[PDB]
RNA sequence: UGGAGCCGCCGCAGGUGCAGAUCUUGGUGGUAGUAGCAAAUAUUCAAACGAGAACUUUGAAGGCCGAAGUGGAGAAGGGUU
RNA sequence: CCUCUGGCAUGUUGGAACAAUGUAGGUAAGGGAAGUCGGCAAGCCGGAUCCGUAACUUCGGGAUAAGGAUUGGCUCUAAGG
RNA sequence: GAAUGGAUGAACGAGAUUCCCACUGUCCCUACCUACUAUCCAGCGAAACCACAGCCAAGGGAACGGGCUUGGCGGAAUCAG
RNA sequence: UGUUCACCCACUAAUAGGGAACGUGAGCUGGGUUUAGACCGUCGUGAGACAGGUUAGUUUUACCCUACUGAUGAUGUGUUGU
């Protein structure tokens, strides 16, 4: 399919995405924002600290009654949280990317994270059963994930 | 309409933003005025509050009822072990206000005071004041150096001595001496820089700057309680029992129509950890610390002339919370600002001192040494090992 | 791996609560595949499948 | 929708 | 971009031009990763399975319902649970 | 209220903290309703045995009126078939 | 004001008052403790409301302005209240 | 006394007077006014009426913006600490 930003040089820049994950966009953007520009091997180290609280996710945007935490003093931001389902979901996409590295015959630890994002994907519906016999709605609000790496070392 | 029945507003705004204090030693907002014509000398000290006790006393106020009668008071021992002149530091003034003009500098400075400099030291290779200690042991810089004096004597007005404490000598578990700027108060400043160049990388006791029965203003931050409501930080009313909407609160914040709620009404917040200079506090006394001749000079701390016990302060089982005062300290009358092991600024009055109380001179009769830690009733080890008699544990 | 019909079954058969059904816990696999009773009657003959004891009430 | 208030109630009463 | 029809002029005809109607139907935001997932005392250790275990199962312990039961059976109602 | 038989996993989640406000419990020196529309709320009282029981009365009641004392553990005695 | 019933009245009342005894955090005057919250985190995740928006003083003005006039002034993004 | 108001006792230095949407109900309370239930009086043929008396009667929502309270931070100074 069509990637928003193709490569410069296709040659040597593997590809990935994941359509349609029932991850939070808004967790999956900020920690999207995050691993950006970095090189693959940092990215996964990355996720793994922010998967056991040694690193934070500063929560930029989407940051309204999100937390204070020491550890986004590293990003120059005050807000940052752990989110967990994230970095499970944006370490096995990066695990694919790796992947079709390999297979394309790229070097794998020169590969920077050149191109990520996160777009919200159709909703699910399930309900809510509210005081005074109201019924309201309890959506999932899933994401669509894509990203390219690159040779560049 | 008007307020039905008048009461005078809850808590002072002369003390806010009632918010966390910035510093944690207590600022010296004020040196006293130095009138040029008395000789040097320092204005403040540091110590540290480790804890109250009694004192009984004899009171030669004539006319009161308590006339030569044995009163009891509460005291605060300050333990102040000497503290290390590492620098002086020349001040102008200007119509701006009272710029620093030049800070030199002393030749070696100790490891408890480098600590201060770094955030951490186990981390650093502790290179502060290398290449500024090359200066003191050459032609040029010791040049500079006089040439810089020679400036602040020229320019400079106020002169204040930089000193630490020796962190060392404490119970506490802190290794990093607190500094502070402390103002030389005398003659003409020639002489007045010539008596803190003396003074450089020496030990500075406590009654070199105190004398006994001396009013002392401590400065230092107050025991930090959290966040508190509004009951709590401004003692406003509660409520009565039947308040839905909870009763530890103010009911009317505000009127309608100054359409925003003024500084002046009571919100929760910080309650405590404030800066505040508590004034006039006596020193009862000012008390020798453990030395060495033969044997150990304990005595010299808690025995009075009408004692003669071999006492020191201590009490049994230490002072709660903090250690031995093993060091000199001082003893004020009456509780001071903040808990226990806290850095505390003692400093000189700002006020010409002659009231009756103010000038009174405290000849102590007895120190309690019980126990702070339970009900204590022995005042000393030997004197529970004779009431006692044997235990089971011999 | 998964065991709470055989503890059914023994149960019912033991006629006992199944709090008294007792399934050795070494020996799991072998109760696994037990599925009918008569293969759980077997395996209350060979001791891998027994009836506890009521727990003590004294009246003393 | 939401309850608000009882009949009975009627809020901004002003007789 | 798309992939099969469409327009100019002269006449005739009309269910012919929207910002509003607490308008109708559909969709989407900010609010917000916020409120919230607090009734009824309680969980812990090891193992098994398993890609994966705070929650499954087994064993061990600690707890509760305390025979007007959180037990054992029906009526009505459900309709394969 | 505690237990066996039988039954459950704390009622749609977990973890870390222990701030203000709350919801639900408790306790408070001296005073004792000064609080408040109003003793609202909570507190006192409480079982049993033994005494003792007013006004009034439709003579039945009032009546657990009020007001008092005792109560455990242990070792015996006497009395009831 | 006399079966539109008048006067009475023991017993009874989750009925309306007043006083006394007791008792108490109702109060003087507030304080400390416990549990569940709120708090921070993982997972999950609504709603009302919404012309645009959101610092003030005064003026005039449909005679009480966030916006206008004249002054004061104005510093990202946020957290708990 | 629901009261505003009033009056009385007591203390006191004094027990001055007002304003802020007759300040202040997403601050409370709800005693009183002011629904529906009922009683009494007067009025009405009556249904009903009464600034005439009585008793019983649901007091919702803040997570938005501001304001205030406290809490991280912000631009600058080359970075950092004092
Ligand atoms: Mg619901
Ligand atoms: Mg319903
Ligand atoms: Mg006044
Ligand atoms: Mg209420
Ligand atoms: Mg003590
Ligand atoms: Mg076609
Ligand atoms: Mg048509
Ligand atoms: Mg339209
Ligand atoms: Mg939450
Ligand atoms: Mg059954
Ligand atoms: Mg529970
Ligand atoms: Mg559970
Ligand atoms: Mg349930
Ligand atoms: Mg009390
Ligand atoms: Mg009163
Ligand atoms: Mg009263
Ligand atoms: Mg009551
Ligand atoms: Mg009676
Ligand atoms: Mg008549
Ligand atoms: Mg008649
Ligand atoms: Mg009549
Ligand atoms: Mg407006
Ligand atoms: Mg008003
Ligand atoms: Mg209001
Ligand atoms: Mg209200
Ligand atoms: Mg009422
Ligand atoms: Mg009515
Ligand atoms: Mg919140």
């Amino acid at each position: 399919v069509r990637y928003s930003l193709d490569p410069e040089n296709p040659t040597k820049s593997c590809k990935s995405r994941g359509s349609n994950l029932r991850v939070h966009f808004k967790n999956t953007r900020e920690t999207a924002q995050a691993i950006k520009g970095m090189h693959i091997r940092k990215a996964t180290k990355y996720l793994k600290d922010v998967t056991l609280q040694k690193q934070c996710v500063p929560f930029r945007r989407y940051n309204g009654g999100v937390g204070r935490c020491a550890q986004a003093k590293q990003w120059g931001w005050t807000q940052g949280r752990w989110p967990k389902k994230s970095a499970e979901f944006l370490l096995h996409m990066l695990k694919n990317a790796e992947s079709n590295a390999e297979l394309k015959g790229l070097d794998v630890d020169s590969l920077v994270i050149e191109h990520i994002q996160v777009n919200k994907a159709p909703k699910m519906r399930r309900r809510t059963y509210r005081a005074h016999g109201r019924i309201n709605p309890y959506m999932s609000s899933p994401c669509h994930i894509e990203m390219i790496l690159t040779e560049k070392e | 309409s008007h307020r039905k029945f008048s009461a005078p507003r809850h808590g002072s705004l002369g003390f806010l933003p009632r918010k966390r204090s910035s510093r944690h030693r207590g600022k010296v907002k004020s040196f006293p005025k130095d009138d040029p014509s008395k000789p040097v000398h320092l204005t403040a000290f540091l110590g540290y509050k480790a804890g109250m006790t009694h004192i009984v006393r004899e009171v030669d106020r004539p006319g009161s009822k308590v006339n030569k009668k044995e009163v009891v008071e509460a005291v605060t021992i300050v333990e102040t072990p000497p503290m290390v002149v590492v620098g002086i530091v020349g001040y102008v003034e200007t119509p701006r206000g009272l710029r620093t003009f030049k800070t030199v500098f002393a030749e070696h400075i100790s490891d408890e005071c480098k600590r201060r400099f770094y955030k951490n030291w186990h981390k650093s290779k502790k290179k502060a004041f290398t290449k500024y200690c090359k200066k003191w042991q050459d032609d040029a810089g010791k040049r500079q150096l006089d040439k810089d004096f020679s400036s602040m004597k020229k320019y400079c007005q106020v002169i204040r001595v930089l000193a630490h404490t020796q962190m060392r000598l404490l119970p506490l578990r802190q290794k990093k001496a607190h500094l502070m700027e402390i103002q030389v108060n005398g003659g003409t400043v020639a002489e007045k820089l010539d008596w803190a160049r003396e003074r450089l990388e020496q030990q500075v006791p406590v009654s070199q700057v105190f004398g006994q029965d001396e009013m002392i203003d401590v400065i230092g931050v107050t025991k930090g309680k959290g966040y508190k409501g509004v009951t709590s930080r401004w003692h406003t009313k509660k409520l009565p029992r039947k308040t839905h909407r909870g009763l530890r609160k103010v009911a009317c914040i505000g009127a309608w129509h100054p359409a925003r709620v003024a500084f002046s009404v009571a919100r929760a917040g910080q309650k405590g950890y404030h800066h505040r200079t508590e004034i006039n506090k006596k020193i009862y006394k000012i008390g020798q610390g453990y030395l060495i001749k033969d044997g150990k000079l304990i005595k010299n701390n808690a025995s009075t002339d009408y004692d003669l016990s071999d006492k020191s302060i201590n009490p049994l089982g230490g002072f709660v919370h903090y250690g031995e005062v093993t060091n000199d300290f001082v003893m004020l009358k009456g509780c001071v600002v903040g808990t226990k092991k806290r850095v505390l600024t003692l400093r000189k009055s700002l006020l010409v001192q002659t009231k009756r109380r103010a000038l009174e001179k405290i000849d102590l009769k007895f120190i309690d040494t019980t126990s702070k830690f339970g009900h204590g009733r022995f005042q000393t080890v030997e004197e529970k090992k004779a009431f006692m008699g044997p235990l089971k544990k011999d | 791996s998964m065991l709470r019909l055989q503890k059914r079954l023994a149960s019912s058969v033991l006629r006992c609560g199944k709090k008294k059904v007792w399934l050795d816990p070494n020996e799991t696999n072998e109760i696994a595949n037990a599925n009918s009773r008569q293969q759980i009657r077997k395996l209350i003959k060979d001791g891998l499948i027994i009836r506890k004891p009521v727990t003590v009430h004294s009246r003393a | 929708g939401m309850w608000r208030f009882y009949t009975e109630d009627s809020p901004g009463l002003k007789v």
